[PDB]
């Protein structure tokens, strides 16, 4: 199964809230290109290639691990969508 | 932005003509020599919208620099072609005709 | 040893204690090791492996003499025609049961690691009936109509069936095929209608705050018993497992909170409390008692069974229902 | 390769020509060789005799002739043609007033001839017409479900050849008659038939008080004329009861053979049951101006008999095979031909009114198209006529013997409950109780039993041996089901010394029920235990050790069993296999004793004792209707002696003149790392090495051209915007060069229109080697194209598909399996001598299905592997355990004998397995390892070493050759993956593609699946972005391409479209928020 | 009928974990073709999209680098495997694609009971959740290993099936 | 590893005057055991012309 | 279901039978919009009653009504679900003669649409959530 | 209630009624195109008949 999926289901009042959180976070991670990650360089999910270890392309895995760290804050109406998007896009192109 | 409900209701000729953007006054359609629609037909851009994205019939305005603009030469709005799945027409009747549903659906609503 | 049920409750208790991921890795470990040891085991079906009990021969002697005496009882005519045929049916049912019991007894006694026996016993593949037909005598086969043939396929699958026996076998066989294939197209016949009525019900509220609850009775007066008998084990579970209480429940000197989601352990101690007679009913929230116009609150529904935690608010509980009820329609 | 015969019981008669149920029937209908002077009143002749003479001018019938087929079967299959014969009919017309006689032979179009193998070729497609099951004509009495103590009579004619007449007796006792959903006192109709009250009262009076209930004074006070008038008033209210028209109604309803035609076999049923005779196939006749009955009086007589309970009278089982006819091919053909002729008669009725009354010939009158259209409709677009299962010779062989309850003039899918589907007691020897197709439509398509054959009457007849006292007799009486229920028929299993029975007690079957009888009580005997099932089921060895369901599936899988390049005859067979190939006409045989002068792959020419030189053109890799290649490989050396009825060349799926639907492989039955899980099958790569299970499949592709005003279409090599390297394997004509290797995307046939390209390239699914191409230009010699088709070019692309991972494997015992992982020779269980197992089977697949036939076949596959001999084990009459153990003893001594001879002791691993087995208790404890292994091998089990571990597989496993065959359900045809796919023009859901595949049906059940999951984004994406939506699918492809993981469906395309659709009907469908604020779902634009 | 999808005869895959399943290289390619074009854009295999599909145009166009890119993109992604007919919620389940030789879907032996699927010629449709939203909820609530218990009964519908019970009981 | 027969366009063809088809001929050719005397040599094209 | 060895939770069955016990007939129209014999949902007649009884009007004498699964699915407020079954002419007609506020409250109601079905993800309680980090929320806190 | 009778008949969008060229120049138009076509074939023949002032029958 997915790593820490238990703790992930525990963090949320709804498994589907976990779904939307992980998903939207993955959308943020792809729209910003993982430069907005809260994962430390050591915590970055790796993948084995013929060359060597590279960063995990999948944003969902990244979001789930980020959520496992607990450094992410999720909830309803945390910040107006416009201002949120503009700030996150201000920090990261 | 959040469509919570959907209201079905009867439409007055006013509301019927509201969604309409031109009167289909011809039974004409696509001919063989030209793949473009015929005069005020079912596919006429003057009623239902442009075949191509942000491009009128004649081709005076060909990009998104113009949007919402109605060409003075052919009478076509410069919007997305996808509107040809949406934009409505209408057919004015000399004698008003009863909707066959309300007529023949059992029990007959009109009846 | 580890059988279908034991591994079932193993994966379950792992799921509710150890968690999902550890239970999945558990599952793949049981898979890999169980497989490598499935090929190490060298389990194999042979004609000699399909051991016929001597008890089968003996039982054929006994069944024969008894049925002959029964036909004498028809010549005397104490019974009616239907009751003669019923003294035949009654005979062959318990005959097949005694023969089957003889098969598995002879197995676990003489051949504990018999391929057929370990498959049936583990619940891997097969069941008592099929192993009976294989090893012991094949069960009595039905006539074209509702009645069953007086002559059963007493020849085993190891010895070989007689041609006529194979015919009367093909009767009930083709009937069974006609019954199992008829529901293939009706597989979504129920689920459709159910969806048509349960598409609009989901978990919208975390708690509708309804005071109303249903009380599932842990005791059903079984018609044949005519007494306040403790209802079936699985029924209590399927009617109580993963359910919120609108009233606190104090049983076995243990406190079940008001508004607490019940677990299988909770239901178990409730049943043990019922055996000691602590409570006859359980005050429990239900979809029936929710106030939500189009849906069920989180409390009223109870546990989401798929993940064994409180139902995720927003779950298509209605479609989950339509599919949960429509799925076994084929097996019915 | 030597064969060991098993079973003591001898088949006293060989099997009938397994195709004669169709062959002899259709030939009976045609009677082409039979001269017009000696043609019996059956089939085509019967229809001519029933239809003619037309009594207006009198168009009579003289004779009819059947010309030779315009084209041979080969060319018929070649050019989308019907293998038909020109139908002619010499008729004479006589002017009733003048007395002049004119005569002429009219060409009544064509009638589809039947091939030698019992099949047809309709529009170039090999089509077999399955025989039909239907309630036989004649008279049938059945107990009233509403009224216990009374019985309902029911006069049933041929389907669509008259109404069902039911003679029902009410509680009052009055006789009633039900026709066309109308009930009336039969008294009336009886009086119509010129019957005095006296005749009824004397003919029936000895049967009881019911006859008094018949008596009606008002009916008897009026002469038959007035009673007829009254009847016409009762059956057609409003219609004026004018005498002649009323007489016309009664006559047409009953006395007219053209409108009402009771079956000839139904005539035999009425005759035999009622003990009377019919002058013609009518309930009554019209003579001298008055009606004269034939059927009603005896029917009412037997009815009142059954009601009163008179001995010698029995009620009718409507599902009795003696009461249920088999409308064979010839009968169905001549019935649609009879309808066609009826429309010829009506047409003529419309012809004689127009033009010259005097100037008429047996030509100017005849209108042949209703006939031609009837026949063509019946052979092309009927449910009884289906595509010939040419998968394997046996598949065709059974599709011929296949009998349906469905089809025109029969039952529907709702008109058939368990009552019709369930095997009746009389199917024994007449119908396979096992050959019903699994899944839906089961119980309705019961195939014909092996020794069973259909008479002229259409009743299935099974052969029996009449006996004399204790002695049995070689005399073979073929009996219908209705006759069978009057005798006692012993089984074939009983011990027989020469003829005579030597059994004090005998297991027998009497009128359906099994009874133990004495030799003197025996009357008849089963010819063979093989007579009970179809050919397929009869090919299955140890069927008596197989479950009826799984042998149903086995017998059915025989149909989709695929011929292989090294197709080996089964290690364990039933002896019916040898008959199959020659009865299936797959393999070509010798017509006389002689020497083979020329031996070739394409042809085999033989010189006979006559001195005549006979050439046999071998059908080489002709594409089956189901895809498998039909090839014929010679078996006789150049210039060698051959007898009459001897093999010259193998057929498809055939080895040495046997039926080889697959290849028997050394199968070890054991779990392997879960690779054989849930019927999955593990396989040695050794099988792929020596090309075992290599199926040659030919797919038929085609391009048809049509003419448009901008430009027509043509088959050419000149194809726009494509490299010559892409046209490397195309000849000048645009046809792919014979012998080329094409892949999905490669071009097969060219075609251009408006210049853009619209040629069909090789479909994404199938591609391979081309063996034969057929170029059908417009108006080619004997070629018929669809209207508007400028040219048809059909390429037959073959390929030798090996046994890849996933392909559907199966034995004859219902073990449907899937290729798990083709493990190399190394990591596979292997014999102590080093022999690597060919196939690993999941043992789990045996207990639940209760089919030990595979287990036994394995046990004999072992002995046959070590003795190099294949075994004939007849069904039920097969070798029991002891003989198998003996075979395994000799074969054991061959197996371990080499090791013992070389100087080899027993392996430590072997002794270890013997330890584990001694713990398991399979082998006897304390004995020497050679004896332990002896007894172990007796059990059909061997010490097997895991090739990957080396450590001996603890607990010995069963090994031995099993006739596993590859099935038509192989993978490459089924594999179907796709990123995107060209969307249909009628609906913007994806359907098929030139370079890509076709969309995947996301059924409503899957929609509910995603719903329940709460995957609203996945569902939205699925139904819209992944299909129906275009504007969102472009964003899907583009964003996923750019790597953007968020394809955006802000507004549902289906919804806005729905809103507009609703608005189109002038129904306002305004969308509002909680605020009731009109939220523009079109996001403007409206 | 859906675009981004597939189907084939199913085969039991013992080696693959529950969260994953075996896809044919052909199937894995066609399923994630656009994904492949993207990752090949990332790696040094193909210049742009057109040249990427042209790099995946014919059969011999396949290469080590390409299959490696596929392996890279399906890493962390899942496919919705579905059996005919769908009877319940677990009638479809997500599995991390694992490239496998052959042309047949390699299915996990455990979920068979949940799919009511038997390897006697059964064919399973497969799908891909393109959106990372869809992809998320796929490998969060539609993942086979995330639906171990049946939503119908609460009983483990992912319990050790036949062969496993056989081995373990032995 | 390879087979080319004159006047034979594909494996599923059949040669005039030859009993075995090209399929079965190739099947027989798969049973051909060829010993390379020299280890460095890795390919040999054997020819065959026969008639009568 | 127990008879065939099938054990499914009582919950689901309770869901469906609830969806069958949702409609009620009218004994007396009272001061409501309803009339004698009209079929509507229990919750809606309860809301109508509690709105009328708190207004000073005579409530609806509602008679508890049990209809089958398809009879409950046929007489639903969801005229989309109903006009996706049979005679959609009639459904749309009877629903258009009266301006019907069809809440997109059903999954079948919303699948025809294409929007996020009110289930799992698509549920309003779950759908509207946001994810942020401290590096973002600090900058958020700055300007606000 | 007067709204039931429509004196103006709405026309569905062109794309929802795809008069498109399929295989071999075969324009497979939806039935609605021909339907509105006939509707105008009667409509304009009614307005022109009002202009003409054709006799009542
Ligand atoms: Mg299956
Ligand atoms: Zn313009
Ligand atoms: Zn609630």
């Amino acid at each position: 199964a997915e790593p820490g999926i238990d703790k992930l289901f525990g963090m949320v009042d709804s498994k589907y809230r976990l779904t939307v959180v992980v998903a939207k976070r993955a959308q943020q991670l792809l729209r910003h290109g993982f430069k907005n990650t809260v994962l430390e360089p050591e915590e970055r999910p790796k993948m084995q290639t013929l060359e060597g270890l590279f960063d995990d392309p999948n944003a969902v895995t990244w979001a789930m691990k980020e959520l496992l760290t607990g450094r992410l804050v999720f909830g309803e109406n945390l910040v107006p969508e416009d201002r949120l998007q503009k700030e996150m896009e201000r920090l990261y192109p | 932005k959040e469509v919570r409900k959907v209201r079905i209701a009867l439409a007055s000729p006013e509301k019927i003509r509201s969604w309409s953007y031109g009167e289909v006054e011809k039974p004409e359609t696509i001919n063989y020599r030209t793949l473009k629609p015929e005069r005020d037909g079912l596919f006429d851009e003057r009623i239902f919208g442009p075949i191509k994205d942000y491009e009128c019939a004649c081709g005076k305005y060909k990009r998104q620099r113009f949007e919402g603009k109605v060409c003075e030469r052919c009478g076509v709005e410069v919007t997305k072609s996808i509107v040809r799945r949406y934009r409505m027409g209408h057919i004015e009747l000399a004698t008003p005709a009863a909707h066959i549903w309300f007529v023949k659906d059992v029990p007959s609503k009109i009846g | 040893p580890q059988e279908k049920n034991s591994l079932k409750d193993l994966v379950y208790q792992a799921f509710l204690r150890l968690g999902m991921e550890k239970t999945a890795r558990l599952l793949d470990a049981l898979k890999y090791y169980g497989f490598t040891f499935s090929t190490t085991s060298g389990i194999t079906i042979g004609i000699d492996d399909a051991v016929i009990p001597e008890e089968k021969k003996q039982y054929l002697e006994e069944a024969d003499r008894k049925l002959l005496q029964i036909e004498q009882a028809y010549e005397m005519g104490f019974l009616t025609d239907r009751e003669r045929y019923d003294q035949i049916l009654q005979l062959w049912t318990e005959t097949t049961e005694k023969v089957t019991q003889a098969v598995f007894k002879n197995f676990e006694e003489n051949y504990p690691f018999n391929p057929l026996y370990v498959m049936a016993q583990s619940g891997a593949r097969g069941n008592p009936q099929q192993i009976r037909q294989l090893c012991g005598l094949r069960g009595l086969m039905q006539k074209p109509s509702g009645e069953t043939f007086e002559v059963p396929v007493r020849s085993s699958f190891r010895e070989g069936l007689t041609v006529l026996e194979y015919f009367i076998s093909s009767h009930g066989a083709r009937k069974g095929g006609a019954d199992t294939a008829l529901r293939t197209a009706d597989s979504g016949y129920l689920t459709r209608k159910l969806v048509d009525v349960t598409h609009e019900i989901v978990v919208r509220e975390a708690d509708c705050g309804t005071t109303n609850y249903i009380s599932v009775p842990l005791f059903q007066p079984d018609e044949v018993t005519r007494s306040l008998r403790l209802r079936k084990r699985a029924d209590i579970e399927a009617g109580l497992y993963g359910r919120v209480l609108a009233r606190e429940v104090e049983v076995l000197g243990v406190r079940l909170e008001e508004g607490r989601y019940l677990s299988m352990d909770d239901v178990h101690l409730l049943i043990k409390a019922a055996e000691a007679g602590e409570i006859q009913e359980v005050p429990v929230r239900s979809p029936l008692t929710c106030q939500t116009r189009y849906g069920v609150c989180q409390k009223c529904y109870g546990y989401d069974l798929s993940m064994a935690r409180p139902v995720s608010i927003g779950e298509a509980v209605g479609i989950v229902a339509a599919q949960s009820i429509g799925e076994p329609g084929t097996q019915l | 390769m030597e064969i060991k015969r098993f079973g003591r019981i001898r088949e006293v008669i060989p099997l009938p020509p397994l195709t004669e149920i169709q062959v002899e029937s259709y030939r009976r209908a045609l009677q082409a060789d039979v001269p017009p002077e000696k043609r019996e009143n059956v089939g085509i002749q019967a229809a001519f005799r029933e239809t003619f003479p037309i009594e207006e001018l009198v168009l009579d019938f003289l004779e009819y002739r059947l010309g030779e087929p315009p084209f041979p079967q080969d060319e018929c299959r070649e050019k989308d043609l019907t293998y038909q014969a020109p139908l002619y009919a010499r008729l004479q017309l006589i002017h009733k007033d003048t007395g002049l006689i004119k005569e002429d032979e009219v060409f009544l179009g064509h009638i589809p001839l039947m091939t030698e193998d019992g099949s047809f070729i309709i529009n170039g497609a090999d089509r077999v017409i399955v025989s039909q099951i239907h309630r036989s004509p004649g008279v049938y009495f059945t107990p009233d479900p509403a009224r216990p103590g009374r019985y309902i009579a029911s006069i049933i004619p041929l389907p669509k050849r008259g109404p069902w007449i039911d003679l029902e007796v009410e509680p009052n006792g009055v006789v009633s008659m039900k026709v066309n959903k109308r009930k009336f006192p039969l008294v009336l109709l009886l009086r119509v038939l010129g019957y005095d009250q006296e005749t009824l009262a004397r003919e029936l009076g000895a049967y009881g008080e019911l006859v008094q209930g018949l008596m009606d004074e008002s009916v008897f006070a009026m002469r038959p004329e007035e009673a007829l008038i009254r009847l016409f008033t009762l059956l057609r209210p409003g219609d004026p009861p004018k005498r002649d028209k009323a007489v016309a109604y009664v006559y047409g309803l009953i006395a007219d053979p053209r409108r009402y035609d009771l079956g000839e076999a139904g005539r035999y049923k009425a005759e035999e049951k009622l003990g009377i005779r019919l002058s013609g196939r009518t309930l009554a006749r019209f003579e001298d101006g008055e009606f004269k009955d034939e059927v009603f009086l005896p029917t009412l007589r037997y009815l009142f008999a059954l009601t009163a309970g008179v001995p010698g009278h029995e009620v009718d089982d409507i599902d009795h095979l003696g009461n249920r006819r088999i409308r064979t091919v010839g009968e169905l053909m001549t019935d649609q031909f009879r309808v066609g002729l009826a429309r010829l008669a009506r047409g003529v009725r419309e012809r004689m009114l127009m033009g010259s009354e005097d100037s008429l010939t047996p030509a100017k009158l005849v209108n042949s198209r209703p006939l031609e259209a009837a026949i063509r409709e019946f052979f092309s677009r009927s449910q009884l006529s289906q595509f010939k299962d040419e998968t394997n010779p046996l598949s065709s062989l059974r599709h011929k013997r296949r009998i349906s309850a469905l089809g025109p003039g029969g039952l529907t899918r709702e008109r058939a409950g368990f009552d019709v589907r369930d095997v009746h007691r009389t199917h024994y020897g007449r119908i396979c109780p096992v050959e019903t197709p699994e899944g839906a439509n089961i119980g309705l398509i019961t195939s014909l039993a092996a020794y069973a054959r259909v008479d002229e009457l259409g009743f299935i007849r099974t052969p029996y041996r009449r006996v004399v006292g204790g002695v049995v007799t070689d005399e073979v009486v073929y009996m219908t089901a209705t006759e069978e229920d009057r005798y006692t028929i012993a089984q074939a299993n009983t011990p027989l010394e020469g003829n005579r029975i030597a059994a004090e007690r005998v297991v027998a079957r009497r009128k359906g029920e099994p009874v133990i009888v004495s030799p003197e009580e025996v009357e008849f005997m089963d010819v063979s235990p093989k007579q009970v099932f179809s050919v397929n089921t009869n090919l299955i060895p140890f069927l008596e050790h197989d479950d009826a369901n799984r042998a149903l599936m086995g017998s059915n899988m025989q149909t989709q069993a695929v011929p292989l390049i090294r197709a080996q005859a089964p290690v364990v067979m039933t002896g019916l296999e040898e008959r199959v190939v020659r009865d299936s006409l797959a393999a070509l045989y010798a017509e006389e004793d002689g020497e083979v002068a020329k031996v070739d792959g394409n042809r085999i020419v033989v010189r006979y004792e006559d001195g005549r030189l006979v050439e046999y053109p071998l059908r080489r890799f002709y594409r089956s209707n189901q895809g498998t290649a039909l090839d014929q490989r010679p078996r006789v050396v150049v210039g060698q002696r051959v007898r009459k009825g001897d093999l010259l060349a193998d057929g498809p799926a055939s080895e040495n003149g046997f039926l080889a639907l697959g290849q028997n492989v050394l199968v070890a039955i054991m779990p392997f790392d879960g690779y054989n899980f849930e019927d999955a099958i593990v396989i040695s790569e050794e099988l792929l090495k020596r090309d075992f299970y290599t199926s040659i499949h030919i797919e038929r592709y085609e391009i048809e051209a049509r003419d448009t005003k901008l430009g027509p279409e043509r088959i050419t090599r000149d194809i726009p915007h494509l490299s010559e390297a892409a046209l490397r394997d195309l000849d000048e004509e645009g046809v792919v060069r014979i012998g080329a290797e094409v892949k999905p995307g490669d071009i097969l046939v060219g075609r251009t229109s408006f210049v853009k390209d619209t040629s069909l390239r090789v479909p994404p699914g199938e591609g391979g080697i081309v063996v034969r191409t057929v170029r059908l230009r417009r108006g080619d010699p004997g070629v018929e194209l669809k209207p508007g088709v400028r040219e048809v070019v059909r390429v037959y692309v073959a390929q030798k598909r090996k046994l890849q991972v996933g392909d559907k494997l199966a034995n004859r015992h219902g073990n449907k399996g899937v290729v798990a992982k083709i493990l190399p020779v190394e990591d596979m269980p292997h014999l102590p001598d080093g022999t690597p197992v060919d196939v690993i089977l999941n043992p789990l697949g045996v207990p639940s299905r209760m089919n030990l036939g595979q287990i036994l076949e394995t046990h004999l596959g072992l002995a046959g592997y070590f003795l190099g001999q294949r075994y004939i084990s007849p069904i039920f009459d097969g070798a029991k355990e002891p003989e198998i153990k003996e075979l395994l003893a000799q074969a054991f001594e061959v197996y371990f004998g080499k090791r013992k001879g070389e100087g080899f002791g027993v392996d430590k691993r072997e002794v270890e397995v013997l330890r584990r087995a001694e713990k398991l208790g399979l082998v006897t404890p304390g004995k020497t390892p050679e004896e332990q292994l002896k007894e172990l091998f007796l059990q059909g089990k061997v010490v097997l070493y895991d090739g990957r571990t080396g450590e001996p597989i603890e607990g010995p496993i069963v090994v031995g050759q099993m006739f596993i065959m590859k099935l038509y359900h192989m993978v490459e045809d089924k594999m179907h993956a796709r990123s995107t796919g060209p969307y249909s023009l009628i609906t913007q859901q994806p359907l098929g593609g030139k370079a890509q595949f076709g969309g995947q049906r996301f059924g409503e059940m899957e929609v509910w699946a995603l719903e329940a999951y709460g995957a609203a984004h996945t569902l939205q994406e699925m139904l819209t972005l992944k299909s129906d939506d275009i504007e969102g699918r472009n964003a899907a492809y583009e964003a996923i391409i750019k790597g953007e993981d968020v394809p955006e469906p802000s507004v549902p395309e289906s919804f806005r479209v729905l809103v507009k659709e609703l608005q189109a009907l002038a129904l306002d469908v305004q969308t509002l928020d909680e605020k009731d604020n009109p939220v523009d779902i079109f996001e403007g634009l409206a | 009928r859906v675009d981004y999808s597939g189907r084939s005869v199913i085969v039991v895959g013992p080696q693959l974990k529950l969260h994953q399943c075996g896809l044919p290289k052909r199937m894995a390619l066609e399923l994630f073709k656009p994904f492949l074009l993207k990752k090949m854009e990332e790696k040094g295999i193909a210049p742009n999209v057109k040249a990427a599909r042209r790099m995946l145009e014919r059969q011999r166009d396949i290469k080590d680098e390409v299959w490696d890119a596929l392996e890279e993109v399906i890493h962390g992604k899942v496919v919705l495997l579905n059996r005919a007919p769908t009877l319940h919620r677990l009638g479809i389940q997500a599995f991390q694609p694992v490239l496998v030789e052959g042309q047949s879907i390699q299915l996990h032996p455990l979920v068979c009971e949940a799919f009511n699927a038997d390897f006697d010629g059964d064919q399973m449709a497969v799908h891909v959740p393109l959106s990372s939203f869809a992809q998320a909820e796929a490998r969060i609530q539609m993942l086979s290993a995330h639906n171990l218990l049946s939503p119908a009964s609460g009983e483990p519908l992912a319990k050790p099936s036949r062969d496993i019970i056989l081995g373990l009981y032995y | 590893t390879s087979v080319y027969i004159e006047d034979v366009l594909h494996e599923f063809s059949t040669i005039p005057g030859v009993k075995e088809d090209v399929v079965e001929i190739i099947l027989n050719l798969k049973e051909l055991v060829v010993r390379f005397l020299n280890p460095s040599l890795q390919t040999v094209t054997l020819l065959l012309k026969a008639e009568g | 279901y127990r008879a065939q060895g099938v054990k499914l939770h009582d919950k689901h069955i309770e869901i469906v039978v609830r969806q069958m016990m949702k409609y009620v007939e009218v004994t007396d129209p009272g001061d409501s919009r309803l009339l004698e014999g009209q079929v509507l949902e229990k919750w809606d007649v309860e809301a109508l009653n509690e709105r009328l009884i708190a207004e000073g009007k005579t409530p609806v004498a509602w008679k508890p009504l049990l209809m089958g699964v398809t009879k409950s699915a046929l007489s639903t407020k969801s005229w989309l679900s109903a006009a996706s079954f049979q005679n959609t002419t009639h459904v749309l007609t009877e629903a258009a003669i009266a301006g019907k506020k069809d809440e997109l409250i059903g999954l079948k109601e919303n699948v025809i649409l294409g929007r996020l079905i009110p289930a799992g993800t698509g549920s309003d309680f779950v759908r509207f959530t946001q994810v942020v980090d401290q590096k973002t929320l600090k900058a958020i806190e700055e300007a606000r | 209630p007067e709204w039931m009778i429509l004196e103006a008949v709405p026309v569905l969008p062109p794309d929802l009624r795809p008069m498109v060229q399929v295989d071999g120049g075969r324009f497979a138009t939806s039935d609605l195109n021909d339907l509105y076509r006939r509707l105008i074939n009667r409509n304009n023949r009614l307005k022109k008949l009002l202009a003409q002032g054709a006799p009542e029958i």
